[PDB]
């Protein structure tokens, strides 16, 4: 349960960061094609992250209702895939910050 | 000399290649079989360590062979160097003979400065 709450928090945190990044890019009037592309990639990765998060929550609820060894291993796999998605989303956020700072 | 050392280096390349192919095959068998049940943690972690160890060994064998080929190429010139040395030794001995002859001529020319001695000097 704590892991699921943590992932929900990460998703909200990255949504907020993507929004603040858009505010920064607009406030600084940046036109660099690389930052615009990075923002597009970020938006797409946040869509993937939200959908994966919803899938993880549903899987966790199904595990809770009918706990089993097979359901538990499927849930753990869902978590590994979710963490991989979070890592990709953080990579994109890092790329955007690198472009803003540098 | 180098005729056998190089044959052994080729055998090494053959064996490290076969090792690489087999290590890769287990790399993949591991990914496909272990993702089926991630709870078998010891098996997947041990086999991944095995794969990394083999990959490192293969890379090291490649580098070692690359260095030994430089030693082998230096070795393969043994006969060319030996012949160059034989020529250099013969040249040194001839230079010594010419020097001794010139010294004797110098002494003869100074002691008895005949025109023939000047011709011999030149």
């Amino acid at each position: 349960r704590a892991i699921v709450e943590h992932n929900a928090i990460i998703v909200e945190n990255n949504r907020i960061i993507a929004a603040v990044l858009e505010l920064i890019v607009r406030a600084l009037n940046l036109t660099d094609a690389e930052v615009i592309k990075a923002l597009i990639e970020l938006r797409l990765s946040t869509l993937e992250l939200v959908a994966a998060t919803a899938s993880l929550r549903e899987i966790t609820e199904e595990l809770k209702k009918n706990p089993s060894e097979d359901a538990l291993v499927e849930h753990n796999r869902a978590i590994v895939e979710h963490n991989a998605i979070i890592v990709e989303n953080n990579r994109i956020i890092a790329a955007v910050l690198e472009l803003i700072v540098g | 000399g180098s005729e056998v050392e190089i044959l052994k280096a080729l055998l090494e390349l053959k064996k490290s290649t076969a090792e690489l192919k087999r290590a890769t095959a287990s790399l993949r068998a591991i990914t496909e079989e272990l993702k089926k049940n991630p709870s078998e943690d010891a098996l997947v972690e041990h086999n991944r360590a095995i794969v990394e160890h083999n990959a490192i060994i293969v890379e090291n064998n490649r580098i070692i062979a690359a260095v030994l080929m430089l030693i082998v190429v230096a070795v393969g010139m043994t006969q060319e160097i030996k012949k160059a040395l034989e020529e250099l030794v013969a040249s040194t001995a001839e230079l010594k003979r010419a020097t001794a002859s010139l010294r004797a001529i110098t002494e003869e020319l100074k002691k008895n400065p005949s025109e023939d001695a000047l011709v011999e000097h030149n």
